[PDB]
This record gives C-alpha cells, structure tokens and sequence, in this order.
C-alpha cells in the first residue's frame, strides 16, 4: 500500500509475473536508475457500452514523457523492463469483464492486402488506438484492420490467454498488475523502430448498468520502467 | 470543450479558386482526420474529400483535379483549395472531424461558410 | 474526502517546487512531484512540503470523473487541513498586524 | 506418451518447399530460391506457434532430368552435371547463366553427377542475432527485419549442350534440426492471402450451429 | 461506387408513435453506417454510428437494427425536438455517399 | 600533465590555492558531481600592444554553458568552489607581465556620481569586459569607471596583491593556477543575484615585440567547479 518511486506515489492493496522471470540486469554501458525509475500514469480512457477495445504499444507510449523522452532521443538502443498496472473503478452496481494482455511482437495486419500499415496509425504516442466491432474497408489510404474477434493479428481473440495475461471481473476483482521482462532476440536493440511489446485491453462482457448510474467507467493505465540501460558514453 | 471552426471568402467570381482554413482546438491533427461535406439544397450533401491522420489525402473522383487539401501539424489548422469554380457550387461548406471513436464517422461540424459563386 | 461511500474516483496532488511554474495541463503537472490519490481506496491522503520566509503551487487535478452507482448524489466536497512536520525554526518576535 | 509431443519430434520432418525447372540451351534457365520459411503454408502454421527458433538446416536435392525435343541426328549425350551454389547473407549474386558469381571463392557450392545419392549439404545456424524471429513488429519498410536472412540457392547445368536441349526439374527438401523455441504463439485462424507479410480478411471464429442448446 | 436509397422522402406523424426509417445499400458495407438527424439551417448533428451504437448525448431512444445490405432506424416514442431532416451513410470505400434524405411534419 | 574531468581534457606541466583552504563540503541538500566537474573552456581574448585589462564575474560566465546553465536556472541557491587555469601562449621574442587575481566581493563604482551600474555593463555572460586606461565620461545613460589605474573599486591597482594572486612573466612563467574556495557570509546564497567572485587580469609590463612577430598573444581561460551542491527535492 502507497508504493513511491522517485517523486510519485500510488496505492494498491495479487500480482501474475511474466514469463517466470523477474527482470534483471546484464563499449560498455551505462545505469541509470535515479531520474527513470517512475510511475508515468497515462491518460485515462473510458469504458462505454458499446466499447470495443484499446492498444499501446509500449516502448512508444513513453516517448513524448519528459525526461524519459529526452533519454530516448539521445540514445541509440536500450533495454528496459515493464512493470504495469491497470485499475478500473465503478460501483458495487456496474458489472462487465475485462481481458488485460501483454503481447509481445504483435505484428499487425493492414486493411488493405497489398501494403503494410503506416506508422500512425500502429502507434498513438501516450494515447490509446482502438479496436473496432466492424471491418475496415479497404480502398482508403492506409490503415489496419481492426475487427476485434481476430485481435487485429489474423489470430482468434479467445486464444490469446496464452500470453502473459489477467482477468479484469467488476464482481470480484478490481484491478491488474504485469511485470513484463525483456523479450527480444539480440541482447540491445533500436528503441525507435522496434515496439517489443503491446499491452491490450478487450472487454468481453460488456459494461451494463441501470437508467440513474454513471455512464461510464474510467480506466487508469500505469506504466513503470525498470531495469532500463543504455550503450553509450 | 471547444472545438472547430472555419472561415471563408463568401462570395467568388466564377472561374476562380476557393480558399477556405478550418482551425480545430481541444485535439491535435496527429490523432483525427478532418472531411470536407457540401451541402447544397439541390443535389443534398456530397462528399468532397479527406486528409486522414497519416497526412496521406483522398478526394472524390468527380473533383480529383480541382482539389488540393493539405494541413500542418504544429498550427493546427489546415488548407483546402477549389479551382475553376462552375455554376454548380452554391452551396454551404463543412469541415468535421473524423474517427469518433476509431470509427471513421463525422463527431463534430464546423459552423459552415455558405458561398455563392454568381456576379 | 467528505462525499459518500460508494463513489470512487481519483485526484492528483501535484506541488510545483519553487522555480517552476504553475502547470497548465495535466500532462506536464504529472510529470512533477506528486501523489495520486484514489478515493475507493483510503479517504485522507497527506502531502509534505517545506515552507520558508514565484514560491510553489499545491494545485490538484481531476485524473478521472466521480463513477457514482444510482441514488447516490455526485457533487461532493472536500477538506483540507495544515499542521507543522517537523520543529519550525523561529527568530525575533515582533507584533502582529491582524489589530487596528 | 509424451515423448511425441516434443519439439525435435514436431519440427524435425521434410517438405519440399521448391519446385523450379531450367534447361541448359535457353540462356535464361537457372534456378533460383531466397531461403525462407514462408514458403509454403503448411509447414508455415507450424513454425508460427513460437515466436523465436535457433535450429540448424539440412538441404537434399532430388535433381531429375528429361529430353526436350530436338531437331534430328541420333543424340547421344554424356552423364550431366549440376552446380548448386550457396550464397551467404551478404554477397555476390548472378544474373546470368555465365557470370563471375559462380566462379568465385567464398560461396560454397556442391557438384552433382546424375546416378548417384542426392546431394546433401548442411547449413549451420547463420545469424547476427541470437534467435531467428517468425515475427516482427516494427521497420528495418514495416515487418521486413533484414537480421533473419539465411541466404539464396542457385542451380545450373555445367555442361554445354551439344545436340540435345534437355531441361531439369529440382525439388529442395527442408529439415531442421536441433530446434529450440521460445514464447508459444496463438495458432493461426484465418487463410493467408500474401507471403511477405501477415494480412489477412477477417473470418468467423468458429462453425456455426442451429442453436445454443 | 455504392449508392444509398433511403426512403420514405418525407413524413407526417405526431407526438408519441412508431416510426421506422429504412436505407438501402448497393451492396454489402458490414455494418459501417452513420445516421445523422439535422434541424433547420444548423450543421447535422450524429445520432447512431456503425448501426447500432449510440452517439454520446443521444437519448435511448432511438434504436438503429440491420446487417448486410438492409438497415433501420427506430424512433419508438417522439419528442418536441425530434423534427428535422435525416440521412444516413456508409464510411466503406471512398467514395462515401450520402442518403437521400427524409423529413418529418409533426402535424 | 593530461588532467581529465568528465569528457574533457585538458594539460598542464605550480598551484597557488586560496586562503590556505581547500574547498570541501559541508531541507536536506542534494550534491551533483558526475555532470558538471569538467573544464568550461572560455573563448580566448586577445593581448595587443595597448591593451588596458579584463574582468569576469565568476558565478556568471558559466551562466549560458549547457548542462550547467540547466542547473542554475532550475535551481534557487547553491554553493561552490572554482579552479581556475590562465594560460597564454608567447614565443621566446615577446616581452611583458601579467597580473592575474581573484577578488572576492568586487564592488564597482558608476562612472555616474548619483546612480549605480546597471547589469549589462557590469558582468557579460561568457565574454570578457575590458577595462580602459582613460576616464569614462559622466552624461550618458549608465556605465563603469573603468580607469585601470584604480581598478574599477576605488583603490590602488598595486595594491591589488593582497587577494590571492599569481604573476604571469613571459620571460620566466608561463601560466597560472587559482583554487578558490567558498568565501561567503550566508552558507547559501542566490546564484542570480550575487558575484562572489571576480577575475581580472591586468598588464603592468605591456607587450612590446619586432617587426614580424605575431602582434597578439592570445589568453586562455579554464574555469572548473568543484564541490557544488544545491538545495532542493
């Protein structure tokens, strides 16, 4: 309860563990730990009706936060591990179900079948793209085909339980913790060209209330990189 | 929260170009993409055409030579440009949002500048 | 928080340190110091800051709305109390200008 | 059992995963084939469980021949010969059926009689990273990542043709081994419609049936 | 390109009824139309997109149904303020077009 | 010789230092030394035949120098030493002598009898004001005395030797070297509004050579702190 990282503080009260491994460390480089290690709370988005889903894809949610943005634009390549949590807040009155996922290299698929999808229409910088409940046509410019019961990856929704994940059940549990280590194949790779994870939020029971109740849910994303270094001099 | 709003010339000569600049507030260009809709009380509404949030354009294909839409991301406002400017455009002139909830659909409209291209 | 018990939310507690500025978004006010306040949670929460003789902000920002269930009123109001930390450190005592 | 469901028993088969044709008269018949493992699709459903593979490969050639129709004059023909050259990720590539690329030194090369066993040849694990990659989020062109590049094959007779045209056919057979695998992926749902890339047409997810109960 | 035939051209029914309003496709657009309802000489205000979704400050009122080439809109118990004019349109394929329109009386 | 701090280098081959102290330590406060101990080279003034002298305010000149000037304008007080390296380059065919100190607390008079010097023409941000070797006239809007002859304070210029000091002979010497510690009242003070310190550099033997020699000699500068340290969270 009430966890403090240099100048923030936030509060909890279960958490599940990536792979089985808690993230640790390895020209030779250098540690910073001082001024990073922090909880960058982002945006918070809303959870309506008929709401569909949202991504961030993660190394690129931090790039425009302060001080780990000026980190990211002097630097190279890096290395950084994850530590999330997600907290929705409604009452003893509102009931719905969340899937909260972590999908490391999730490729996506474009709309049209030719061409690959541009780059901001993959990535919003700390903020949320959403899936959709429909196809997405495909004479436009160029955009990705976000139906959400293929994941937006050609994949079935319901099995991507296999990643690293966490139940998100307005009866019971309230809120969602993952710590995600570093997963990738070369040992320190570009920070600008490279989104090693994705963090997805479908709900699958959808929100329902009474006529009188708050029409909405918020939902409180929390990033928090540790064990983050750098190649340089 | 404030949002878009537009401002034109009102009255053209025929055989000329238009210029009209919608300036948004409360959002940024990188995230939403903003149309262009004619309404005119003869033919109803049309669509002319869109700039999406990547800064790639597509226009109508009865229109293709006469548009040029461009926008700037640290001004926020764009440019949309008409030429050659027949009988045929009185009407009223919209800007809207687009991508109300990644959903491409129009959220919210601008107030409208009505043109009238006679003498 | 003096509201009711079953509406949650959240608020944060930014203080601008002497020198900066007032933050004028809350985007960079959470890129401050800061505690993030969650109302559902625990009901009082508690911010330290120096104090001496621009000189800082103690601003607080909505994060997200009040989610309150039916029959329950939304608009509720808030407290704020002031002590002493630590020993204040005093010198030479004049006389006050609350007086005619 | 359990013994069969394990990597090396579910990864450790053949396919034939090229089929190319080249005679010897034509002057534009020479094989060609960029190594890849999205070849072909069956094989390609089962690589894409696991996001990253380190195995070794193991190539064997089934190299045929048949007479084209010629002209005239008895044609009585030698035993033929092919060359199956191995370019590195990083060199030299031929155009053409007589250029320097196949006389040079640092790509190896196999040549094959016919009446003989095919001929097998043996590629370690050639790589700068630590692990191949099945998928990749992010540029370089979206998608591409150049560091899982295992090389190209080429094929050519190296005989001159005298009286005869004759044109051959080649199968590659593919095998890896010594696999390991790393974070399982969700298999496959929908068809795949280009090899490049992982576009897709969105399908249901599953058949559908009369009622609930 | 698509074109949209939406009917009736007008209508004339009073406070408190049923009414159902029903455009056509040229051929399937999986469920991607807007309906919009516009007053007099304002800009169009959105009322249901992707056919079923409610906009934000839309009442429940009204009720939009349909899959493939065939949708609706449902007003199932009229207002004071529900008069005006209505179209609906697909976001597909560019070109996208608009309905035809429709308008209602109050008489 | 080949002295290194931080990403800087600098060489040597004799130390005057202070007032027999050097500088060491000591809200709770927070002490920087991994970015900031390293060599602020100045840009080097010229030393011409009728050359008069030139002074800079030390807490100052490192106002507009990076990493440095970030510390300042973010940071209210703060207290430091200096280490200063004056170095100038002459052949053995030039001739003359140097006086090279370090005032604490350099008070300068107005050339107008009833106001003060305003800021501008009292302390230039890294570049070197000059002193003149005649008076300054009175009608203007607002200037210094810059008589040499009287050192810009009042006093006599030979008796400037009671600071700590180091003579620059270009017959013998070659360069000189100061280590000035913290000679203040408060134990922190406002870096914004106060000097504590001021280095001048005075020709009593002025230059004189043939003709064919170089007609300048330049004058090096090298200003390092040493032991700063702030006050704030």
């Amino acid at each position: 309860r009430s966890i403090t990282l240099g100048n923030s503080t936030i509060t909890t009260q279960n958490v599940v563990v990536g792979y089985g491994v808690w993230p640790e460390y390895l020209d030779q480089p250098t540690q910073p730990d001082v001024a990073t290690c922090r909880f960058y709370t982002l945006e918070s988005v809303q959870w309506m009706k008929n709401s569909a889903g949202w991504w961030w894809k993660l190394p690129d949610a931090l790039s425009q936060m302060g001080l780990f943005g000026q980190n990211m634009q002097y630097h190279y390549l890096g290395r950084t591990g994850y530590t999330i949590h997600v907290q929705c807040n409604a009452s003893k009155f509102h009931q719905g179900c969340l899937l909260v996922v972590c999908v490391p290299e999730a490729e996506m698929g474009c709309s049209n079948l030719n061409n690959t999808p541009e780059f901001s229409e993959l990535s919003g910088g700390d903020s949320a793209r959403m899936f959709t409940d429909t196809q997405v046509g495909e004479s436009n410019a160029k955009k990705v085909q976000t139906a959400v019961w293929n994941a937006g990856m050609g994949v079935g929704v319901g099995n991507l339980t296999i990643f690293p994940h966490q139940w998100i059940n307005l009866r019971t549990n309230n809120s969602a913790t993952l710590v995600m280590p570093y997963i990738n194949s070369v040992p320190m790779d570009n920070m600008f060209r490279h989104n090693n994870l994705t963090l997805m939020i479908i709900p699958f029971v959808p929100l329902n209330y009474s006529e009188g109740s708050s029409p909405y849910v918020p939902i409180t994303v929390t990033i928090a990189p540790m064990c983050a270094e750098y190649n340089g001099l | 929260q404030v949002q878009l709003k537009q401002s034109g010339p009102g009255l053209v000569q025929p055989s000329q170009s238009l210029s009209i600049t919608c300036t948004v507030s409360g959002f940024s260009l990188t995230n939403y993409g903003v149309h262009w809709v004619r309404q005119s009380p003869g033919k109803g509404l049309e669509w002319l055409g869109v700039i999406w949030r990547g800064g790639s354009t597509d226009y109508n294909a009865a229109f293709m030579s006469r548009l040029s839409i461009t926008k700037d991301n640290s001004k926020s406002q764009v440019f949309f440009k008409m030429n050659s400017l027949q009988a045929d455009d009185t009407a009223i002139y919209y800007c809207a949002k687009g991508d109300y909830y990644g959903y491409d659909a129009m959220d919210s409209w601008g107030q409208g500048t009505s043109v009238t291209v006679s003498r | 928080f003096c509201g009711s018990a079953m509406a949650t939310g959240k608020f944060l507690l930014a203080y601008s340190p002497p020198g900066a500025g007032v933050p004028k978004n809350r985007k960079d006010a959470m890129l401050g110091t800061h505690v993030i306040w969650d109302v559902g949670l625990q009901s009082s929460c508690v911010l330290c800051v120096p104090w001496i003789s621009a000189a800082g902000y103690v601003t607080c920002w909505y994060q997200t709305n009040i989610v309150v269930p039916a029959d329950v009123q939304s608009s509720c109001d808030i407290l704020c109390f002031v002590s002493a930390c630590n020993d204040f450190s005093v010198r030479m005592l004049k006389d006050t200008p609350f007086i005619r | 059992s359990r013994s069969e469901s394990s990597i090396e028993n579910f990864l450790c088969r053949s396919a034939c995963v090229y089929y190319a044709t080249y005679t010897n008269n034509s002057k534009k018949g020479f094989a060609e084939w960029v190594i890849n493992t999205r070849q072909v699709a069956q094989l390609r459903r089962k690589l894409e469980l696991f996001t990253y593979l380190r195995f070794d490969l193991e190539l064997t050639f089934v190299i045929t021949s048949a007479q084209q129709p010629s002209t005239a004059s008895s044609v009585d023909a030698p035993v033929q010969t092919h060359q199956i050259m191995y370019v590195p990720p990083g060199g030299p590539v031929p155009t053409k059926v007589k250029d320097y690329a196949w006389q040079t030194s640092t790509n190896p090369s196999v040549f094959w009689t016919e009446g003989n066993a095919p001929p097998r040849m043996s590629i370690p694990f050639i790589s700068i990273g630590n692990a191949y990659s099945c998928f990749y989020d992010g540029w370089t062109v979206y998608g591409i990542n150049t560091l899982n590049n295992m090389g190209t094959l080429y094929m050519r007779h190296v005989n001159e043709a005298g009286q005869g045209p004759i044109k051959s056919t080649v199968r590659i057979y593919f095998k890896p081994k010594h696999v390991k695998a790393w974070v399982p992926r969700p298999p496959r749902l929908c068809q795949y419609e280009k090899q490049k890339n992982v576009n897709f047409s969105p399908i249901g997810v599953t058949t559908s049936r009369t009622d609930i109960i | 390109d698509i074109q949209m035939t939406q009917s009736p051209a007008s209508l004339s029914v009073s406070v408190g009824e049923t009414v159902t309003i029903t455009c056509r496709a040229s051929e399937n657009v999986y469920r991607n139309l807007a309906w919009y309802q516009q007053k007099q000489g304002k800009s169009p205000q959105l009322l249901v997109y992707a056919a079923t979704n409610l906009a934000d400050g839309v009442p429940s009122r009204f009720s939009g149904s349909g899959s493939g080439t065939q949708y609706s809109l449902k007003i199932n118990s009229l207002q004071s303020e529900d008069f005006g004019s209505y179209f609906c349109q697909h976001f597909w394929s560019p070109v996208f077009t608009f309905g035809a329109g429709t308008k209602l009386e109050l008489k």
